[PDB]
């Protein structure tokens, strides 16, 4: 606190909106052979994906 | 000797149930020798990750 | 095939995103209960080739 | 040094990641859904789910 510090100016922080992407883009792994999803006939276990 | 058909060489199975305890683990499979095959049990093993 | 894109310079490193358009098709077969057989053919770049 | 092309004395075999074979561009070989999932011989894996 000081006589000069009476003169401080503030500006609002920049707006920033956060949420999930459209259609939940990116929430499930598609097109990754490292993390491939499965839909397989039990009990042959041949993945159809 | 060899078939003209679509048919896998190696099959991988996952448990139909798992039981887990202090001193043991039990895993249960349905092994499935489908039609026009024969399986030598020497060709089988339990593959464990831990 | 050879191609060449003349593009405006940018101070950012950028990517040319080039879609070779194809057919990317699957046929799904279900001969007995619990069995899915699926067969795929991307028709050029067909596939991993 | 040794000339692996003539001497035998190979090394670098461990550098292969995968290979694919394709007749007439569409006839993936051996095909017939033989191998654990593919249309290609996956020699080694950097990540295994």
């Amino acid at each position: 606190s000081s006589e000069t510090n009476l003169t401080q100016q503030s500006m609002p922080n920049r707006p920033n909106y956060i949420g999930f992407r459209d259609n939940f883009v990116g929430l499930m792994y598609y097109n990754s052979t490292g993390n491939m999803g499965v839909l397989a006939g039990q009990a042959s276990q041949l993945n159809a994906v | 000797v060899t078939t003209d058909r679509s048919q896998r060489l190696t099959l991988r199975f996952v448990p139909v149930d798992r039981e887990d305890t202090t001193y043991s683990y039990k895993a249960r499979f349905t092994l499935a020798v489908g039609d026009n095959r024969v399986l030598d049990m020497a060709s089988t093993y339990f593959d464990i990750r831990g | 095939l050879d191609m060449t894109f003349e593009v405006d310079p940018m101070d950012e490193p950028t990517l040319l995103y080039l879609l070779f358009e194809v057919f990317d098709v699957v046929r799904v077969h279900q001969p007995h209960r619990g069995v899915i057989e699926a067969v795929y053919l991307r028709t050029p770049f067909s596939a991993g080739n | 040094g040794s000339i692996p092309y003539l001497d035998g004395t190979f090394y670098l075999n461990h550098t292969f990641k995968k290979v694919s074979i394709m007749f007439d561009s569409s006839v993936s070989w051996p095909g017939n859904d033989r191998l654990l999932t593919p249309n290609e011989f996956e020699i080694k894996r950097s990540v295994d789910g």
